[PDB]
């Protein structure tokens, strides 16, 4: 149930 | 939510064109100074027979981690692009999901030698025999090959930069929401891409790209030959392949 993308999406 | 949801003057596509080369320059991974300079730098006979010696798990764990790290690098592109970060936050996932690869397999070329048909991994250049563990020789030899066919064309870093913001700028992904305002920054973006080779005198190229059901055959390969590896070895997928990586290619 990995999810990184929204991670990486929003950090600034 | 931005000036390229909606027609773009003549102006606005030249500022665009900018923007793209600038955001493709400071998200490339590797410098193409630095990948040309090393094509030398070739694994010796000794150092091919290790790496065909290491366990099909370590290998693909190895080539994972790779891949995440070129995704991470695409993500950045992504962020970077114009009207990319205005798009509602399902269809930057659909579009990354679906175009993260593609942009990878496209990149690659960079980091491809045509001469001696050899790729940049792990600091050396090596053939497609580097990754015989793997078990998965179709894929590496379709990979190669689509290197091959894209360094016949012999991009610039800008035609990189415009061609790539296209492959992941695609209206037509399955589960866009705001599908009409990526259809307008696609067709802005596909302005950019054709004003560039215009002005360059480089739009022989475009006869001459790949189909896009070719970038899909790839991704679907690597899926399929993923789902094979994880059969084999579900604990290594999931006790040490990336999280992105699990994420983007086994639904997490
Ligand atoms: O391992 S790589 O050096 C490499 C370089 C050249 C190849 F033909 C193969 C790997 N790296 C950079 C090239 O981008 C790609 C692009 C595509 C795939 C992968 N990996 C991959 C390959 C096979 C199985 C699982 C996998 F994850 C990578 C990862």
């Amino acid at each position: 149930k990995h999810k990184i993308l929204h991670r990486l999406l929003q950090d600034s | 939510e931005n000036l390229y949801f909606q027609g773009a003057s003549l102006t606005e596509i030249e500022h665009l064109v900018q923007s793209v080369c600038k955001s493709y320059r400071e998200t490339c991974q590797l410098r193409l100074e630095d990948l040309l300079r090393q094509r030398s730098n070739i694994f010796s006979r000794e150092e091919v027979t290790g790496y065909q010696r290491k366990s099909m798990w370590e290998m693909w764990e190895r080539c994972a981690h790779h891949l995440t790290e070129a995704i991470q690098y695409v993500v950045e592109f992504a962020k970077r692009l114009s009207g990319f970060m205005e798009l509602c936050q399902n269809d930057q996932i659909v579009l990354l999901k679906a175009g993260a690869m593609e942009v990878v397999l496209v990149r690659m070329c960079r980091a491809y030698n045509a001469d001696n048909r050899t790729v940049f991994f792990e600091g050396k250049y090596g053939g497609m025999e580097l990754f015989r563990a793997l078990g998965c020789s179709e894929l590496i030899s379709s990979i190669f090959d689509f290197s091959h066919s894209l360094s016949a064309l012999h991009f610039s870093e800008d035609e990189i930069a415009l061609y790539t913001a296209l492959v992941l700028i695609n209206a037509h992904r399955p589960g866009l929401q705001e599908k009409r305002k990526v259809e307008q920054l696609q067709y802005n973006l596909e302005l950019a891409f054709h004003h560039h080779l215009c002005k360059t005198h480089r739009q022989s190229i475009l006869a001459k790209l790949p189909p896009k059901g070719k970038l899909r055959s790839l991704c679907s390969q690597h899926v399929e030959r993923l789902q094979i590896f994880q059969h084999l070895h579900p604990i290594v997928v999931q006790a040490a392949f990336p999280p992105l990586y699990k994420e983007l290619f086994s639904g997490g």
